[PDB]
RNA sequence: UGAGAGUUUGAUCCUGGCUCAGGACGAACGCUGGCGGCGUGCCUAAUACAUGCAAGUCGAACGCUUCUUUCCUUGGAAAGAGGAGUGGCGGACGGGUGAGUAACACGUGGGUAACCUACCCAUCAGAGGGGGAUAACACUUGGAAACAGGUGCUAAUACCGCAUAACAGUUUAUGCCGCAUGGCAUAAGAGUGAAAGGCGCUUUCGGGUGUCGCUGAUGGAUGGACCCGCGGUGCAUUAGCUAGUUGGUGAGGUAACGGCUCACCAAGGCCACGAUGCAUAGCCGACCUGAGAGGGUGAUCGGCCACACUGGGACUGAGACACGGCCCAGACUCCUACGGGAGGCAGCAGUAGGGAAUCUUCGGCAAUGGACGAAAGUCUGACCGAGCAACGCCGCGUGAGUG
RNA sequence: AACCAGAAAGCCACGGCUAACUACGUGCCAGCAGCCGCGGUAAUACGUAGGUGGCAAGCGUUGUCCGGAUUUAUUGGGCGUAAAGCGAGCGCAGGCGGUUUCUUAAGUCUGAUGUGAAAGCCCCCGGCUCAACCGGGGAGGGUCAUUGGAAACUGGGAGAC
């Protein structure tokens, strides 16, 4: 059951998060597969950096982003255009 | 075969039990604080089939799976025996 | 202190009842399927016929999980002969 | 990228010890004590623990008890109301602690033609239909209680057979890697399977459909399990150790190979390249130091292993031989009308005790992260923050030109 | 944003090593000291005085680990007299070996590929008004693992002097 999800690494009150994906059953910071991008809290808008050969090519495997990530990610559209495209079959 | 297990050489100490043989293999290292090359050895034991080598035979041998309680490579070609 | 795991309690003493109960009578199909083959008498095929299907009926409505039910009909078939 | 001073003598050169100048601390102890930005805080007794909070949630498989509403004013459709369950999923995650362990426990490098895996994308037939028996509730029995019995009702995705899958596995047939055993594709020989199922739309016929399931079995993703080469400790004033031990045959058993376990046969195996024995110790990323080779340490943060008062044993469950779950034995402690009962601070605060010495019996899910749930919500001493301490680093201060 | 340098500085030593002083009452007693050593009218080692002398909310003391220590010396030590060649021989195991032809390639070096988690110590660049925090790169984590080559030297085999 991976998970894409966040990673909070801040000082004392500023944080800064790095978007990664890991199984649910470890803890909030503990270990992962692979740092899929990252993202400021602060300063909006705070980019998404990508390779992007890693999300279409990640959630096609079968992955389910949280609350925060997936309504960050809906603004390339990716997944839409995967099933959008599952018509290549 | 889409992916090689290690095939190790040696010779043969003592086989008085059934289909079984005592395969050495030999190197040198160093020591780790001083520099000679110091030589050891171990006793490895792999299954053979119907008593193929001798004492004294060059042979060699493959990886396989726990075979036995301990005893654990097979045989695979008797190269260089004397008497 | 005991919170909701008392709920489990009841529910794995029912599921030993009925799962022992049920596993048994396994055991005794096939206690009485060795005792059929093994005694070579009058009806030698038909009634081990009628108890080898009685044992499979029991056999893949049981739980191993999947496996050595298959283990137990490979060792089942090579004892007709 | 490598700095040397003091002290043996009436004075000298050698050799040789002792001591100092440099850093570092989970430190302590005396003196001093302005503010803020980041940290850190039982190293001793894994000693005994009062008190309060650490894990629940569920209508769309399901059914039955308890509120207010216009409820054909006697009961009333209908909305939110529901105690335990045929009843699912969670409680094997998340947090603690280093007592054990000198071995495949760890670190690297590899293997699995000897392996298992609760959601998603699907994948060959699908996606059979039919049937039948029971708790809560009501009455009663013993006791103040923890609680333990009878008689009567009901619900289904519990129960039942029944033909519908051999691609399980075997034989045979047909093409290659080998690593011998064997396995990888196509068709046949003999045996076998189940959840017969929900909220909504249209409802012309009296059923088409959107969100939901179960397989005869496959694939990916994830997690777990087995096995090998090499490496990291002191003692010879510790030199022999081994009898399921070492091999074969057959059977059982396991997620699978295997003395893992049995029955039989032969006496094998390990050792100076340090076995066996005694003692100490969790391992690693790393940290301090040094020119470097090295030496020392494994507390903050991350990964693995191991433990739950002490010692055994299984069950449910995909997953535990289960932190909190169950059963049994042992030591301790508590309540009572004395007949009987109850529990484990190595969760967060806190208590005695030890010690030279280490904090508050606070706020809240606003945020990130779980668990349940069509979805709002609900739980959270995870976590986010406020306390306390000169314990460490600091950004600084108590103006600049002046008389 | 209206007004102030007011509200707002600390601590141990001075005989040599040890940069960092002079003088006064104390009198082998009371005392000091890391080592050397000081005390009987001098303590330039108790108190006083101004000084002097040190980092930037600190400063001394105790305890523990590395350096200096070439004082376990592989890098990097020695044995006539200073510690140190057994009283002397015979020899199992072990260590090390004359010249040369061919040959294997264990040790040897090298090309390519895979990995050496994240965070650290580094370096470059940004923000945090400078400590601390994050970001991307690289030696950094092997005596590693697989695949291809050399036979100069030592192992190994066949011979030769």
């Amino acid at each position: 059951a991976v998970k894409i999800r966040l990673k909070r690494m801040g000082s004392k009150k500023s944080p800064f998060y790095r978007i990664v994906v890991a199984d649910s059953r470890s803890p909030r910071d503990g270990r992962f597969i692979e740092t899929v991008g990252t993202y400021n809290p602060l300063k909006d808008p705070a980019e998404v950096v990508l390779k992007e050969d890693l999300v279409l090519d990640w959630l096609s495997k079968g992955a389910q982003p949280s609350d925060t990530v997936r309504n960050i990610l809906s603004k390339e559209g990716v997944m839409k255009k995967h099933h959008e495209a599952k018509n290549v079959k | 075969e889409r992916n090689q297990r290690k095939v190790y050489q040696g010779r043969v100490v003592s086989d008085k039990m059934d289909k079984t043989i005592t395969v050495v293999v030999e190197t040198k290292k160093n020591h780790p604080i001083y520099g000679k090359r110091m030589k050891y050895s171990k006793k490895y034991k792999a299954h053979d089939e119907n008593n193929t080598a001798k004492v004294g035979d060059i042979v060699k041998i493959m990886e396989t799976r726990p075979l036995s309680a301990t005893k654990r490579f097979r045989l695979l070609e008797v190269v260089e025996e004397a008497v | 202190n005991i919170e909701s795991a008392i709920k489990r309690v009841r529910t794995s003493a029912n599921a030993n009842a009925k799962n022992s109960s049920q596993t048994n009578a396994m055991r005794t199909a096939i206690k009485k399927f060795e005792e059929a083959v093994a005694a070579g008498a009058d009806n030698v095929d038909a009634l081990y016929n009628e108890a080898v299907k009685a044992v499979d009926m029991a056999a893949t409505k049981g739980l191993i999980h999947k496996n050595k039910a298959n283990r137990d009909k490979i060792r089942l078939s090579k004892l007709a002969k």
